[PDB]
């Protein structure tokens, strides 16, 4: 038991920082797609392409 | 379960990114529309889109709207409606100065019956023959008042009432109706309405004046002194009947907030003509063609002729928001931006 | 591995699919607000129990209606309510999302997950106040619902569709009994048979959040979260959540009961739900009665507990078994809410602190505990080995005063004394260790057949443990065909006696002696 | 302008009228003035209810003696804020965040609002680590929890303050983190004693003290616990190191809420308490907790009114705790100290999986013997020790020796008996009580078990009586 | 025109405003429809108080969830009326007179108001008469009274349902009479079990069942006994038949009365029971009596709160009881049926 | 602290009628001179145990 849970705690120690790296790596990627979402949101609020 | 832990924290981070990017995009769209609205023709287009949208919501199930019978609990709806039914034939023969003296004497009687509640107690007791109360009437003010004012006081006491104060409400309501009749025979049938509403929106901005006009202990002469010149200022009050209405209100208000009492006055004025008032908003003042379209389409919506008011505020970024009765039709793009921000995953 | 463009295109398709066309809506205004209650002028079309939307995504429930305002209970974030805010109608009464996506999740009394494990995909929604099954839509309680506790399963048997109140002071073992009952359905779930599977719903009303986390950890250690839903109204939630939590947990698990499935629901400390309803009712200025309770608190609990039913075969044959929990003070079962729930339920398990301190665990008072369903909620083997148990225990309790006077007693009376001591030691059980029904049958057979009269009182627990271990390892046929045939035939009893004798001649008592007769 | 006006003054409750659009939010702090020279001060008023027609019902944190109806009330725009950070350690603070140790200190610190939501459910995790103290009865029968919630229940004047000072001595002196003490509606003499005693022990530099005492109006007694809780929450969530939280008579918090309940217009509940008893107790007690990786070991004194443990306030406090030490006046009257009731007290980690098989078995046997003694006490009172069995007489002797060995000379009780205190390790406690249960000291008198430490003190006091272990 | 409108809804309590000359009498039944599709139903409201200003306060018999202010309220012009006649035998009803095992049955029967007066003073019997049942223990040690009241003190597993079946048989065969069962605060499981057991013993054709169940508001649980007693009174007076009435936990009638009194805002009494505890108990128990040669006899289960016989509810109930039959488990274990405790039972 | 006087102890002749078991002083030996603090050390606990 104690072996398994301490080593899965180690796997958590690794995966937390790994996934946080993935997150702050995609954080800069998503910013490229914000413009189209903004434009379409405005278009749906108003009802014209502009 | 450790794999479950790492997957769930992964999913939590993805959800955080979800909502954060969503808020970023909605702020960006707010930017786009907020710096895109400055085209006035575009604001007119927003208005006309909203009204052609309205052109299909017809109809609503709104019933009649009456100003004062709303709060009349019981035994007073019948009373006030019998009184107004008597007035419907009592008033048609009176002359202008007759009506103005009638209104003055009625608000005097109202202040009287307000200053001491002990008399109103012996005056608001229920009995199908109130000839002792009629005697009290004939032996209290008969040597001081005119004939039509004492006649309307008689036909007023002639019915039962829920409480003591409701009778004073009914009588000053009669004074209001008489002043409005004087104005209607004077050709000012609707100028009084816009006058009342504009003064109400003026008083709305200043809480100082508004609340200190609700002085429940200062002499009523002090209250009317307060009103005098802040009302008697300039062309902003050219109407010659609204002065007496507002005076009656500011003297005999009885704790009601002046900001609410003057708007109640305006609603009584618009309800005299059997019409409803609709308080709408927009970004800037309309072009009166839009006013005509909106007015007639709302009259079709609610099955009663309506008149609009514009609490203009540029924080709506176009669109409209009517507020007929108690149901609101919100279409201001500000509210839609707020909604889109709320519906974000 | 982040699903990046998954998130991107997901919010993108949402924002593209956002067309909130503007329509009319009847609104009101907050006029006063305090202590979790808000009064709202307007809303002439609002109905009783209708959900209301306060600015900021706040939810309320319209409870009091009059000619001046609507008195509503705020369901959370009350400190954001202000006089003058605009309140909207939803046009709907309180409902909750239902479905099988709730198995293994922890939700609000609104169907919203609080475990942070994502969204819950729901089949449909179910109103919270849908009426109970009719008096003609029901069926007799006939199937046992095994709790795994020998004391309950032998003395106060619970059937599928029955309500067995668990009532005790505090720290007497009520949550332990209910969690053991939940854990005992693990083999039923593993069988895969919808006729044997039991779905569980644990409703936690007014509990510390770490206590709910400990309960969830105990359920996860035993594989019980594959078929259990937790409805948690923590102690920090509003009185509205604490009042609605059992109705939410019962709306879920009624969707399952009406689908032919068998469900077990636990209302942990309904006392706190009654206290929350009393708080709401006193804040709404409703007339108080005994202990300041609203006057429809009996209705509050009976409306909830009469939805646990055994449906007829035409309605599918599903069932919902309720295990409400009541905490008493100083063992006062004549208090208001204890009296009400004792009146409502079909049986009671009374748990005493004194019995707990004497070593009797679970601390069930078998003398006063009762099941009105009775032997109709037992298999035939348990109905046969436990029929001679209640009279034996009553005789032992009557004779306990003559413990130090065995030589001054009839031989039959000393026999009854020793048998009762053995049977009291036999009904003890560790925490979080429920037993399948075949093993409980073998244990009560050991007890009432006489095969413990030669074992020392202080060795009965160890003897039963090691004998059940032996039979699980060596003689699996006895247990297997008890489980399959639901009875203990004469040949099974003979083989059982043989195994018991061999084990006895193998067993070693603590006093060095022999347990051989 | 945007100023208010006092309308009604009924004790600690003040009604204030504001202009339309300027109504303060719930829990906002407002400032009013009392200009009477003998009582000149600035009243802080916490918005409690929105009454309607622009009125607002507030509770005052200072006494309203000298307040005039009509004076100006300023809305500060936020709730009550207290200073947070490492700079609050070593100082004595008010319920408002004013330093009494050194007036004007902390005015430029970071200030946190005292009103918060508890941590999310997905951040909570059960704590099951034993905190060893050195008291035989606590270590054996109610083992405390690292990062868990501990409470001392008891009637008026049994052991609560002495026991919580004992635990400040035992747990907080050699502690490596931060301590926060909240004096909540207690005696000012005891607060001054604690301040001086922490200053001498050189442990005050790691402690933050927040006092609102019995002489304060109910608003201070309601909010002082929230202030100290906000300091402890900063030390937990931002500094992130091992907070210790002591709250003397959290019950006073509840009691304060019942002193203003009917004045706020609330119909009374069962025993005179406010209807929102459990809800306020829950919104306060759920902030006193450890999150995942962020420990707060809490220890609260809980006053049991009229010695009645069925009173609503302690009865609903019971459900918020991991370990409860319950002090009885029946044990107090017999001279046993600490006056712990061994049969009513509990701990969630008294489990074979946590404390071990021997710890658990010894605790269970001690409890069983004490329960049998309690059952036999009535017969012994009426019929005498002679009409019992030989086994029952053996058990009664063992039980008297056990209940005397559970007592202890405490470090914080030397001021009452003159005898210094003792620390007993948990293994020694378990082994000694296993010997007592087996009966290895049935020849030693009942005394020589009374107010001693371990087995060496047992031997010494037995031989000072003419006995041998 | 002459219909009212809902003004206030506070739980089971509904205030209704009528025109000036259309105020309904006290105890009248009013109808108001709930139209929300999930909860659509017809509420029956019993007028409880005349508040003034054309307002009446009524207790609702169904849950008021989904009720809107202003909806139309129709006055039926009469109190709650139950179907009476021979057609009610073998069928299950609620306190409103709705057939549960066959909805719509009995709607064309004659309907009797459930609020009735006891027999006049000159119609009462001044002589106590014993009811010869045929059971040795009852006839010998605790003889029953014809037109009297018998407390029943048996629980589960002592043969209480068997004794109820036995008394149904003996009233149907040895007296040519009828039985009416009143389940006051009945558990729906036990009500279904009683229904099935009576149908399988072929005694349901001799019994009329009236169930006011636990999951119902207090008004129905308070009126179910009057409904069953009205059916019994029709059988006694109009048919000319000795009746046997069974009241389930008469205490639950007292408890529902107390709850209704608390909901109406009445100040409580000693211990807490409604100030009119004795009056309600008497108004119910005085209609169970002999008159004009025929009688209604009543076996009533009595719950004693906290085993305290000086408690106001059992003390007020026992002011009307004539005999007591306690079913013992010690007698049931010895195989003696009926399991009547001879030493604990009694008769006046 | 409190000095609890009892009528049962008064009638028995114990005067002052202090109930030593429930009476206490929270200041303790700090409210005594050293002689009294050293001779009456555990007198209250001794009388309670007696
Ligand atoms: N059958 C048992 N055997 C041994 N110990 C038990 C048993 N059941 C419960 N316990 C112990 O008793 C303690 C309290 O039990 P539990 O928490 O289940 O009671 P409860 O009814 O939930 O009381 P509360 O709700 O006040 O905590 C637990 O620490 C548990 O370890
Ligand atoms: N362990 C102890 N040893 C000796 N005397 C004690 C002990 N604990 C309490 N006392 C005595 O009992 C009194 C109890 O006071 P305390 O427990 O601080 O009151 P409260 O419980 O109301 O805070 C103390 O004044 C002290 O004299
Ligand atoms: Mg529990
Ligand atoms: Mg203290």
């Amino acid at each position: 038991r104690v072996r398994a849970e301490q080593q899965v705690a180690s796997t958590l120690q690794t995966a937390h920082e790994q996934l946080k790296r993935e997150r702050d790596a995609v954080e800069l990627d998503l910013r490229a797609h914000v413009g189209t979402m903004s434009a379409t949101l405005a278009s749906r609020i108003l009802g014209v392409d502009l | 379960q450790g794999a479950r832990q790492v997957d769930l924290i992964r999913a939590q981070l993805t959800r955080q990114l979800r909502l954060e990017l969503g808020h970023e995009s909605v702020r960006q769209a707010r930017e786009l529309v907020r710096n895109h609205v400055a085209d006035q023709a575009q604001q007119s287009a927003t208005v006309d889109r909203f009204l052609d949208q309205l052109d299909a919501m017809a109809p609503a199930t709104a019933d009649v709207d009456y100003p004062l019978l709303a709060k009349m609990r019981s035994a007073s709806r019948r009373a006030l409606t019998s009184l107004v039914d008597w007035f419907g034939t009592m008033a048609q023969d009176l002359d202008h100065q007759g009506l103005t003296t009638l209104a003055g004497e009625l608000v005097s009687v109202a202040r009287l019956l307000d200053r001491e509640a002990v008399v109103t107690r012996y005056l608001t007791v229920p009995a199908e023959d109130a000839t002792p109360r009629i005697r009290l009437i004939e032996r209290l003010v008969s040597g001081k008042v005119g004939a039509p004012t004492l006649e309307v006081l008689r036909t007023a006491v002639s019915k039962r009432w829920s409480a003591n104060s409701d009778l004073i409400d009914a009588i000053e309501h009669v004074s209001r109706q008489a002043l409005l009749e004087l104005a209607e025979r004077a050709g000012q049938v609707d100028e009084v309405e816009d006058q009342l509403f504009r003064f109400s929106r003026i008083l709305d901005v200043q809480p100082r004046l508004a609340i200190l006009l609700g002085d429940c202990a200062v002499p009523a002469e002090g209250r009317v002194r307060l009103l005098r010149k802040v009302l008697e200022r300039a062309d902003s009050t050219v109407n010659p009947v609204v002065v007496a209405l507002l005076s009656h209100t500011v003297e005999l208000l009885r704790g009601q907030a002046v900001e609410e009492a003057v708007l109640f006055l305006a609603e009584v004025a618009v309800a005299r003509r059997g019409e409803i008032v609709a308080q709408v908003g927009a970004a800037a003042e309309l072009s009166d063609a839009q006013r005509t379209r909106l007015t007639e389409v709302l009259s079709r919506i609610y099955g009663h002729p309506v008149t609009v008011q514009l609490h203009i505020d540029a924080a709506l970024l176009g669109g409209l928001s009517i507020a007929v009765g108690d149901e609101v039709i919100d279409g201001t793009l500000s509210s839609r931006l707020a909604a889109a921000e709320a519906r974000l995953p | 591995t982040i699903p990046a463009d998954d998130i991107q295109s997901a919010i993108e398709e949402y924002v593209s699919s956002f067309t909130a066309d503007t329509s009319r809506e009847e609104v009101g205004t907050v006029v006063d607000a305090g202590d979790g209650i808000a009064h709202v002028e307007g809303l002439p079309s609002v109905m009783t129990q209708e959900l209301l939307e306060f600015p900021g995504g706040i939810l309320g429930v319209a409870l009091n209606l009059d000619e001046h305002s609507v008195g509503a209970v705020i369901l959370g974030d009350f400190e954001n309510i202000e006089e003058g805010q605009q309140v909207k109608r939803t046009g709907e009464v309180l409902s909750v999302p239902v479905g099988d996506g709730f198995l293994g999740r922890v939700v609000n009394p609104l169907g919203q997950p609080i475990d942070g494990r994502g969204d819950v995909d729901s089949d449909t929604r179910r109103a919270l106040e849908l009426q109970a099954p009719s008096v003609v839509h029901r069926q007799g309680v006939k199937e046992p619902l095994q709790t795994g506790i020998k004391a309950i399963d032998a003395m106060t048997p619970i059937g599928r569709g029955q309500r067995q109140l668990i009532i005790g002071d505090r720290k007497t073992g009520k949550t332990a009994v209910c969690v053991d009952t939940i854990l005992n359905q693990r083999q039923n779930w593993e069988s895969g048979d919808p006729k044997k599977q039991v779905r569980c719903v644990y409703v936690a009303i007014g509990q510390k959040g770490t206590t709910i986390a400990a309960v969830r950890r105990t359920l996860e250690e035993g594989g019980a979260m594959d078929y259990t839903t937790i409805v948690a109204a923590a102690a920090s939630e509003s009185a509205g959540f604490k009042w609605l939590a059992p109705y939410t947990g019962s709306a879920i698990a009624q969707h399952w009961m009406y689908e032919g499935k068998h469900v077990l629901i636990i209302f942990d400390d309904l006392t706190k739900q009654a206290e929350a309803y009393r708080a709401i009712s006193l804040l709404l200025r409703r007339p108080p009665g005994r202990e300041a309770y609203p006057g429809d608190v009996f209705y509050l609990h009976s409306r909830l507990l009469e939805r646990c039913a055994k449906l007829s075969d035409d309605l599918g044959g599903g069932s919902l078994t309720g295990l409400p929990i009541i905490e008493t003070k100083a063992n006062d079962i004549s208090a208001y809410i204890p009296t009400n729930v004792i009146s409502i339920t079909d049986g009671q398990c009374f748990l005493e602190t004194d019995l707990f301190n004497q070593g009797v665990r679970p601390a069930i008072n078998v003398g006063v505990s009762v099941s009105r369903v009775g032997g109709a909620a037992q298999i035939k083997a348990m109905k046969e080995v436990a029929g001679s148990l209640r009279l034996d225990l009553s005789q032992y309790r009557e004779l306990e005063a003559f413990a130090a006077f065995a030589s001054d007693l009839d031989a039959a009376s000393k026999a009854q004394l020793e048998r009762g001591a053995r049977l009291v030691e036999l009904l003890k059980q560790p925490q979080s260790q429920p037993m399948p029904v075949e093993e409980q049958v073998v244990s009560i057979f050991l007890g009432t057949g006489g095969h413990l009269d030669s074992v020392p009182v202080e060795d009965v627990r160890r003897f039963e443990t090691e004998l059940l271990d032996h039979m699980r390892a060596s003689e699996e046929e006895i247990l297997t065909e008890i489980r399959d045939s639901q009875k203990l035939t004469e040949e099974a009893a003979d083989k059982l006696t043989e195994v018991i004798k061999n084990f006895k001649k193998g067993f070693a008592a603590t006093g060095g002696g022999s347990v051989v007769p | 302008d945007t100023s208010g006006r006092v309308v009604r003054v009924t004790g600690p409750v003040v009604d204030v009228e504001f202009p339309r659009g300027s109504i303060p939010e719930l829990f906002n702090a407002l400032h009013a003035e009392i200009t009477f020279e003998s009582l000149a001060k600035t009243l802080t008023l916490e918005v409690a209810q929105h009454l309607g027609d622009n009125l607002v019902r507030t509770i005052s944190l200072q006494p309203t003696d000298g307040l005039v109806r009509g004076v100006e009330v300023i809305d500060t725009g936020r709730s009550i804020s207290v200073p947070v950070g490492e700079g609050v350690k070593g100082h004595v603070f008010n319920a408002l965040g004013d330093c009494l140790d050194e007036p004007g200190y902390g005015e430029k610190f970071e200030h946190w609002s005292i009103h918060r939501k508890p941590p999310a459910f997905e951040e909570l995790e059960p704590r099951t680590e034993m905190l060893e103290t050195g008291l035989k009865v606590v270590d054996l029968l109610t083992p405390y929890v690292r990062g868990g919630k501990i409470a001392l229940f008891g009637g008026a004047g049994v052991g609560k303050t002495v026991l919580i000072q004992e635990m400040i001595n035992r747990i907080a002196r050699n502690f490596g983190g931060t301590s926060v003490f909240a004096g909540v509606g207690e005696r000012t003499r005891e607060g001054n004693d604690l301040w001086v005693e922490l200053a001498e022990a050189n442990v005050l530099k790691d402690t933050a003290l927040v006092f609102g005492q019995m002489d304060e109006p109910p608003g201070t007694r309601m909010r002082v616990a929230l202030s100290a809780l906000t300091m402890a929450e900063w030390f937990r969530d931002e500094q992130g190191q091992d907070v210790l939280l002591f709250i003397d008579n959290i019950f006073r918090f509840t009691q304060a809420g019942s002193e203003v309940s009917t004045l706020l217009g609330r119909m009374p509940s069962a025993v005179g308490y406010q209807p929102t008893l459990a809800d306020e107790m829950g919104e306060l007690q759920e902030r006193i907790t450890s999150t995942r990786g962020r420990s707060i070991t809490s220890m609260q004194a809980v006053y049991v009114p009229a010695d009645d443990y069925t009173d609503p306030a302690p009865a609903t406090t019971f459900a918020h705790l991991d370990a409860t030490t319950e002090l009885s006046r029946a044990v107090f009257s017999k001279g046993i100290f600490p006056a712990v009731d061994p049969l009513a007290s509990s701990s969630t980690i008294l489990d074979p999986s946590v404390v071990g098989d021997e710890h658990y078995r010894v605790a269970q046997e001690v409890i069983r013997i004490l329960q049998r003694y309690k059952d036999l006490q009535d017969i012994i009172a009426i019929l005498g020790i002679d009409e019992l069995s030989e086994e029952d007489k053996q058990l009664v002797n063992r039980a008297r020796r056990i209940e005397r060995f559970l007592s202890q000379n405490m470090m914080a009780a030397e001021q009452f008996t003159g005898q210094p205190g003792s620390t007993v390790p948990v293994k020694e406690t378990i082994e000694a009580f296993d010997r007592l249960c087996k009966g290895d000291f049935d020849h030693v008198p009942e005394q020589a078990f009374f107010l001693i430490g371990g087995l060496d003190d047992l031997a010494k006091k037995a031989e000072s009586l003419g006995a041998k272990l």
